[PDB]
RNA sequence: CAUGGGAUAACAAAGGAGCAUUUUUAAAGGUUAUUGGAGAUUAUGGAGCUGUGCGACAAAUGCUUUCCCAUCUCGGUGUGGUUUAGU
C-alpha cells in the first residue's frame, strides 16, 4: 500500500533524472507534491510541468532539465526549529553552497533559506540538489 | 483479489471523465427513480438494479442522471437492505460453505476458505459498527 | 420467583424485565428479597429517566414538524398571492 | 437459490404465515398465493397440505432443505415445516 | 407591467434598461415560442450585467437567475440564448446561475461542515459549465510555467468547434470578470485518447 | 414543614446540606421550585449546572453545592469507567517524546474523579476536571463540565 | 504558563431523509418597576405562547409542478453552424 504520495513522487523524479529522461509522469498527484515541484521549479532544478485532471488524484508530467542531481523525501516529517537548519544542512545536503531543504511551515511550503529568512520553523518534507 | 490471497487482478470498470448523460437519453430523473425503486421492490440488490438499467434502459450511471446513488435512492424510500449488500453476500458465502463442510469434513480447502471469509466478515462488521450502518453488539455467529 | 411473579402480575415490571430478573435470580445475583426489590427500583428509575428523555425528544420532533408544515403553507399562500 | 431470494423478499415486504395449521387456515380461505413445504415434512401432513393446495389451485413448492433450513431461510430462529405467503409483496 | 414578473420582486421597482429589455423579451417568448412556453412562466431572472470584451465586437449580456431554476434553464438554454441573442443585436447572451460561495474556514471542524457545492472550486467549475452548456468539458490541464504562473486549459469536444469557437474569447473574459480566474480553451477530437486538434 | 423526601433519604442518616437550614425559609438560597438549596459559583468561568441550582440531590463533595473548592490544575480527559458510585475513572492520553529516537510513545494516566449528580457522563465522553482537596484515597479532582 | 502563525498532522464528531427563511402589521384568547415609604389587595398594560389574518423580502433546486381519475423563410452570429417556421 502506498503510504506517502510525496515520497513516491520524489522517488520517481530521482529515477528519471538518473536515467537522463526528458519527461517523467507522476501519479498520484497532491497539493504537497505540486507545492514541492513549484519550489524546485522556482530555483530552476526542473522545467515546466503540467497537471492533468482525471476527476481523481491527478497526474503530473514534469519536464526535466538535467540540473537535478537528486531529490528525495524525508520520512517521518521531523520537526525543525530555526536553530536546527544548520544540522539538517550538514546531514543531508552535499554542501553549504547549494542544495535546498524543503520545509512545511505555517507560512507555507518553502526552502530552508527562505524559512530561515522568515524566522519560521516547521517539518522537513524533503531535499533537492 | 488482494485481501486474503495472492491475486493481483486489475479487472474493474473505468468511469468516464464526462459525467453528463448523453443527449439521446430521454428518460427523466423521476422515471429512473421509479425504476430503481420498483426494481428493488422486485427484490434486486443495488448492484443488480444498476446492471439491469445499464443493459436494458441505456442508463450508464444512475447517479449521473438522478444525482443520487442507487443505495441512496433506496434509503430515501426506506428500501435499503437491513444488512449491507456486500456483508449480506459474504455471510451467504460463509453459510453455504458451512453447509458444505457439514457433509464434507475432510474438505480442508473449504475449511481454509471459510477462515478467510469469516476473518473478512469480522473486519467488515467492525467497519459497519464503527460507521453505524450496523447496530452495536452486532456479532457474526458461526 | 414468587416475588417476581407477583410483580409481573401486578404490572410493576414487564415480561422482558421479568425474564432478565428470573435468569439473574437463577444465577445467584440477589441475596434476598430486599436485594431484588432494590434492583427492581433501580431499573424502574433508570427506565423513568430514559423515558422522560424520549418524551422530550418526541415533543421537540413534533414541534419541528409543525414549524415545517406551517412554513410550507405560508409559502403556498405567498405563491398564490404573488400570482397577480 | 432462487427460492431463498424469493423467500427473503417476501419476508422483507410481503405477508406470510408459518406453521402447518396457519397454512391450512390460509388455504381454506382464498388468501394463500404460494406454499413452501420442507423435505422434512411428515408424509401424511405433506399429503394433506398438497391436497388442500390442489383443491385451492395454489402453487406448491418443495423446498430442498428441511424444516430447520426453511426456518433459517425465513430469517427465523425456529423450524417451520410449511410456509404460506399471503401477499407476495411484489416478489412474484 | 406584466413583463416585470420576469424579474425578482426587488428589481421590479426600478429596473435597468438591460433588465427591462431582457424581461420584455422573456415575457414575449413565454407565449410566442413553442418550447419556451412550457418553462418560462415558472422562471424569472435576478439581474442583467453588461460586459465589454476588449479587442472584440459586440458585448456580453450576463443574465443572473436563481440557482433554484438551474434544471429549468438547462432544459431550454440553447433555445433561450439563441432567442435572446436575436432580440439583442450586437450582443452575446450567457445564462449564469447565481451561486453562493462560503469562504474556506480556518478550522478543521468547520471545514468538515462546508457544503461542497458552496466551495469556490465547485462554484467556479459550475459557472464555466453554465457559459458553455451545450458543450461539456472533456479535459482539464494546468500548465505551470517556470516563472510561477499556473494557467488552466479547458478542452472541449471538437464537434462543438463550429458552434462555440466564436464565443470562446467572450467566455474566457466573462469567466475572468466573474471568478477573477483565468481560463484557456482547446479542442480534442478524440477526448477518450486525449488527442488535441491542431485547427 | 416539608415531607421527608424519600428519594434522597436512604442512607440511615438524614441527608442534608451543611451550608443552609432547609427548614426555615428566608431569597438567594431559594431555587425556582421554592426549596432552600445552597449553591455557589465556582471561579474560572464555569457555569453552575441547572441541576445543581434546582435539583434535590445532596452531595457533600459536589463543587457547586458543598464546601469543596476548585484550585490548582484544570485538566481534560475522557471518561473510562463509571462503575463506582458518584465517582468515575478518566483517562488522559498523551504522546511522550523519546529524545534518543526522536519519536513519540503513546502513554496514558488514569485519574479517579468525583462526579457530581449534576452530570451524567457515559464512557467515551470528554470532561473538564478541577483539582480539589483529597476526598478519598485516590480522588483529587472533581468533574466541572461534560462535553458529549 | 501566555500569546502569534495554520502548511503538515493528531484528537473528537458524522455516515448524510439518521434531515431544519426573515421582516411589517393589526386584532382573538390565557412571583417586575411606577403610583411619597413600608404591609396587603386589585386591575391595567408590556414582554413572551399559540392560533387568525396582513404588508415587504429572500430561498442550494421549477409546485404557473408531479402523480393519480376521467373528456377528447425570419433574425442574430461567423466567414457555416444556431432557436423557429414553411417543406
Ligand atoms: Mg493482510
Amino acid at each position: 500500500t502506498m503510504m506517502s504520495v510525496l515520497a513516491n513522487a520524489l522517488r520517481t523524479i530521482a529515477s528519471a533524472e538518473r536515467r537522463g529522461k526528458r519527461q517523467v509522469l507522476i501519479r498520484p498527484s497532491s497539493k504537497v507534491v505540486v507545492k514541492f515541484l513549484q519550489v524546485m521549479q522556482k530555483h530552476g532544478y526542473i522545467g515546466e510541468f503540467e497537471i492533468i485532471d482525471d476527476h481523481r488524484a491527478g497526474k503530473i508530467v514534469v519536464n526535466l532539465n538535467g540540473r537535478l542531481n537528486k531529490c528525495g523525501a524525508i520520512c517521518p516529517r521531523f520537526d525543525c526549529a530555526t536553530t536546527d537548519y544548520e544540522k539538517w544542512m550538514k546531514n543531508i545536503l552535499p554542501s553549504r553552497q547549494f542544495g535546498f531543504v524543503v520545509l512545511t511551515t505555517s507560512l507555507g511550503i518553502m526552502d530552508h533559506e527562505e524559512a530561515r529568512s522568515r524566522n519560521t520553523g516547521g517539518k522537513v518534507l524533503g531535499f533537492f540538489y | 483479489v488482494r485481501m486474503h490471497g495472492n491475486g493481483r487482478g486489475k479487472a474493474s470498470s473505468a468511469l468516464p471523465y464526462r459525467r453528463t448523460p448523453p443527449a439521446w437519453l430521454k428518460i427523466a430523473s423521476r422515471n429512473v427513480v421509479k425504476m430503481v425503486c420498483k426494481s428493488s421492490r422486485k427484490g434486486m440488490m443495488p448492484s443488480q438494479i444498476g446492471m439491469e438499467l445499464r443493459d436494458s434502459m441505456g442508463i450508464a450511471q444512475v447517479k449521473n442522471v438522478t444525482g443520487r446513488k442507487i443505495l441512496r435512492i433506496l434509503k430515501h424510500n426506506g428500501l435499503a437492505p437491513e444488512i449491507p449488500e456486500d456483508l449480506y453476500f459474504l455471510v451467504k458465502r460463509a453459510t453455504q460453505m458451512r453447509k458444505h463442510l457439514e457433509r464434507h469434513t475432510t474438505d480442508r480447502d473449504t475449511k481454509y476458505r471459510l477462515i478467510l471469509v469469516e476473518s473478512r466478515i469480522h473486519r467488515l462488521a467492525r467497519y459497519y459498527k464503527r460507521v453505524k450502518q450496523l447496530p452495536p453488539t452486532w456479532k457474526y455467529e458461526s | 420467583r414468587r416475588l417476581l411473579r407477583k410483580y409481573r402480575a401486578d404490572k410493576k415490571i414487564d415480561r422482558h424485565v421479568y425474564r432478565d430478573l428470573y435468569m439473574r435470580a437463577k444465577g445467584n445475583v440477589f441475596r434476598n428479597k430486599r436485594n431484588l426489590v432494590e434492583h427492581i427500583h433501580k431499573i424502574k428509575n433508570e427506565k423513568k429517566k430514559e423515558r422522560q428523555l424520549a418524551e422530550q425528544l418526541a415533543a421537540k420532533h413534533l414541534r419541528d414538524e409543525q414549524n415545517r408544515n406551517k412554513a410550507r403553507k405560508q409559502e403556498l399562500k405567498k405563491r398564490e398571492k404573488e400570482r397577480e | 437459490d432462487t427460492i431463498n431470494a424469493k423467500l427473503q423478499l417476501v419476508m422483507k415486504s410481503g405477508k406470510y404465515v408459518l406453521g402447518t395449521q396457519q397454512a391450512l387456515t390460509t388455504l381454506r380461505q382464498g388468501r394463500s398465493k404460494l406454499v413452501v413445504i420442507a423435505n422434512n415434512c411428515p408424509p401424511i401432513r405433506r399429503a394433506e397440505v398438497e391436497y388442500y393446495c390442489t383443491l385451492s389451485k395454489t402453487p406448491i413448492h418443495h423446498y430442498s432443505g428441511n424444516n430447520l433450513d426453511l426456518g433459517t431461510a425465513c430469517g427465523k430462529h425456529f423450524r417451520t415445516c410449511v410456509l404460506s405467503v399471503t401477499n407476495v409483496g411484489d416478489s412474484d | 407591467q406584466p413583463h416585470l414578473r420576469k424579474l425578482r420582486k426587488l428589481k421590479r421597482g426600478k429596473p435597468s434598461d438591460l433588465e427591462e429589455s431582457v424581461a420584455k423579451a422573456l415575457f414575449e417568448l413565454e407565449a410566442s415560442h413553442k418550447t419556451l412556453r412550457q418553462e418560462l412562466p415558472r422562471f424569472h431572472v435576478n439581474t442583467v450585467r453588461e460586459v465589454k470584451v476588449p479587442r472584440s465586437k459586440k458585448t456580453v449580456l450576463v443574465v443572473f437567475y436563481p440557482l433554484r431554476f438551474l434544471m429549468l434553464v438547462r432544459k431550454v438554454q440553447r433555445a433561450l440564448t439563441s432567442e435572446l441573442e436575436k432580440r439583442h443585436p450586437g450582443c452575446l447572451v450567457m445564462l449564469v446561475a447565481q451561486r453562493q460561495i462560503t469562504k474556506r474556514p480556518t478550522d478543521v471542524y468547520k471545514l468538515q461542515k462546508v457544503q461542497r457545492s458552496k466551495t469556490s472550486t465547485a462554484v467556479f467549475e459550475n459557472i464555466l459549465n453554465d457559459m458553455i452548456y451545450p458543450s461539456d468539458v472533456v479535459g482539464r490541464r494546468w500548465r505551470c510555467r517556470t516563472d510561477g504562473s499556473k494557467l488552466m486549459k479547458v478542452f472541449l469536444d471538437a464537434r462543438d468547434r463550429k458552434r462555440i469557437e466564436s464565443r470562446l474569447r467572450a467566455v474566457a473574459y466573462v469567466y475572468k470578470q466573474l471568478t477573477h480566474r483565468r481560463v484557456s480553451f482547446g479542442f480534442m477530437w478524440n477526448p477518450k485518447l486525449q488527442q488535441v486538434s491542431t485547427r | 414543614a416539608h415531607a421527608v423526601d424519600a428519594t434522597i433519604q436512604h442512607e440511615k442518616a438524614y441527608q442534608r446540606q451543611t451550608a443552609v437550614n432547609e427548614n426555615m425559609h428566608r431569597r438567594k438560597h431559594v431555587n425556582k421550585s421554592g426549596h432552600i438549596r445552597y449553591s455557589k459559583k465556582i471561579g474560572l468561568g464555569f457555569k453552575t449546572p441547572a441541576k445543581a441550582l434546582n435539583g434535590k440531590y445532596i452531595d457533600r463533595k459536589c463543587p457547586f453545592t458543598s464546601n469543596v473548592v476548585i484550585r490548582g490544575r484544570i485538566l481534560r480527559g475522557v471518561v473510562h469507567s463509571t462503575k463506582m458510585h458518584r465517582t468515575i475513572i478518566i483517562r488522559r492520553n498523551y504522546l511522550h517524546f523519546i529524545k534518543k529516537y526522536q519519536r513519540y510513545q503513546k502513554r496514558h494516566k488514569s485519574l479517579a474523579v468525583h462526579c457530581s449528580p449534576a452530570f451524567d457522563p457515559k464512557q467515551g465522553d470528554e470532561v473538564v476536571i478541577g483539582q480539589c482537596r483529597p476526598l478519598s484515597k485516590t480522588i483529587r479532582y472533581n468533574v466541572l463540565e461534560v462535553v458529549s
